């Protein structure tokens, strides 16, 4: 037991959420290159053997109520899970199209005590967002 | 009883640092997620998921800079972060 | 390139 059991009917799903269009109030620009970012993970997942589910431009609703639906299916033939977040962010922040929503409220859904049929299971979020507004000017090797 | 904690075998593989920025390159996609899949390809077959991460930071670390006409978002880098609560090493085979 |  010091691998997770990887051998289950299916590896599991892989939800991907691409923001790329932002209502104005946002302020936030086209993130233009997100797509490429889409098709290379759907991808890279559909050759691990996972099943992929690519959804564009969801509201910050519609983002909860995906995980919430996704949190309730069930998952006992499935080895693991899997969701990319790909959107503007702050620290602990997400953006749906319309504005913000914390990360925990999103990873919540999957607690080991919320959706039973991924308990003792891996959970993995790709998290491809900003998380504030620091600069690395890295250092001379 | 049996119990684990509920918060427990979970894996948030993040772009960048805390409290820092993360890049994207509008021709080729995030640095982040175009190594994250250049890795997954070359070694998914064969290492556990934290050292195909850990590839991944170095890439990411050493092969990206950005380039900006703006001084101040000028010669910047990054470095993702991995945050584990996994109990078990993870292998995306089977044998 | 852009920071998100």
């Amino acid at each position: 037991d010091n691998s997770y059991k990887m051998d289950y009917p299916e590896m599991g799903l892989c939800i991907i959420i691409n923001n790329k269009n932002f209502h104005k109030s946002t302020g936030m620009t086209s993130r233009s290159g997100t797509d490429v970012d889409a098709a290379n993970l759907r991808e890279t997942f559909r050759n691990l053997k996972y099943e992929v589910r690519n959804k564009n431009d969801l509201t910050r609703e519609e983002i909860v109520e995906l995980m919430r639906d996704v949190s309730k299916e069930d998952h006992s033939k499935r080895s693991s899970f899997v969701c990319v977040l790909l959107s503007h962010g702050e620290e602990g922040i997400i953006f749906g199209t319309n504005g913000p929503v914390d990360l925990k409220k999103i990873t919540n859904f999957f607690r080991g005590d919320r959706c039973r049929s991924l308990t003792g299971k891996p959970k993995l979020f790709i998290i491809q967002a900003c998380r504030g507004t620091e600069l690395d000017c890295g250092i001379e090797t | 009883c049996h119990k684990i904690p509920v918060e427990a075998d979970f894996l948030y593989a993040y772009s960048t640092a805390p409290g820092y920025y993360s890049w994207r390159n509008s021709k080729d996609g995030s640095w982040f997620i175009q190594s994250l899949c250049a890795m997954l390809k070359q070694y998914a077959d064969k290492l556990e998921f934290m050292h195909i991460l850990t590839r991944v930071n170095r890439k990411v670390a050493t092969e990206f800079e950005s380039f900006s006409f703006d001084a101040t978002f000028h010669a910047k880098k990054q470095i993702p972060c991995i945050v584990s609560m996994l109990t078990k090493e993870l292998y995306f085979y089977h044998h | 390139y852009v920071a998100x």
